[PDB]
C-alpha cells in the first residue's frame, strides 16, 4: 500500500469512479466475469486464463479478483509511468538547447557544464555516442527515451 | 554508464 498511501483523497476519488466501471455490481470486487464484459466492449475476444492473467498482475492477495486497494496500487503505478515520461520530455527540451529535435554534443556540453557537472569532454562524447542509435552523430526524441528506458 | 549521468543530470534540473 506503499504506492497507493502517495495518492491524494482527490485522486483516490477519480479512481473510485474508475473502478466502478469495472465492477458493474458495485460488490466492491473486480471478476475475471466483470473484466471479461469490459475487454469485450474494447473489441478484444479473450479467453478465461488471458482475463485470469490480467487479475495476476494486479492481484496482489492472490485471491483472484481484485479489490480497490489493489486497484489503486495499479492507477499509482500507472501515474507514476506518466509522470516520468513528462520528466524525460521536459529533460529533453532541456538538453536539445536549440529546441530542432536533435541533441547535439556542443548542447549537451553546455546543458552538464550549466548544470554543474564535472563531466569532462570525452565523457560528453560518449554519452552522445552510445545514444546516438542511428548514427547521424546527434541525439533524437526516441533515442533520448530508449536511453532513459530502464534496463 | 551513459544513462546515468544523463539521469543524474536529470535529477539536477
Ligand atoms: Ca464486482
Ligand atoms: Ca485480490
Ligand atoms: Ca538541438
Ligand atoms: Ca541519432
Amino acid at each position: 500500500n506503499a504506492m497507493a498511501d502517495q495518492l491524494t483523497e482527490e485522486q483516490i476519488a477519480e479512481f473510485k469512479e474508475a473502478f466502478s466501471l469495472f465492477d458493474k455490481d458495485g460488490d466492491g470486487t473486480i471478476t475475471t466475469k466483470e473484466l471479461g464484459t469490459v475487454m469485450r466492449s474494447l473489441g478484444q475476444n479473450p479467453t478465461e486464463a488471458e482475463l485470469q492473467d490480467m487479475i495476476n498482475e494486479v492481484d496482489a492477495d492472490g485471491n483472484g479478483t481484485i479489490d480497490f486497494p489493489e486497484f489503486l496500487t495499479m492507477m499509482a503505478r500507472k501515474m507514476k509511468d506518466t509522470d516520468s515520461e513528462e520528466e524525460i520530455r521536459e529533460a529533453f527540451r532541456v538538453f536539445d538547447k536549440d529546441g530542432n529535435g536533435y541533441i547535439s554534443a556542443a548542447e549537451l556540453r553546455h546543458v552538464m557544464t550549466n548544470l554543474g557537472e564535472k563531466l569532462t569532454d570525452e565523457e560528453v562524447d560518449e554519452m552522445i555516442r552510445e545514444a546516438d542509435i542511428d548514427g547521424d552523430g546527434q541525439v533524437n526524441y526516441e533515442e533520448f527515451v530508449q536511453m532513459m528506458t530502464a534496463k | 554508464n551513459a544513462q546515468k549521468k544523463y539521469y543524474n543530470a536529470m535529477k539536477k534540473l
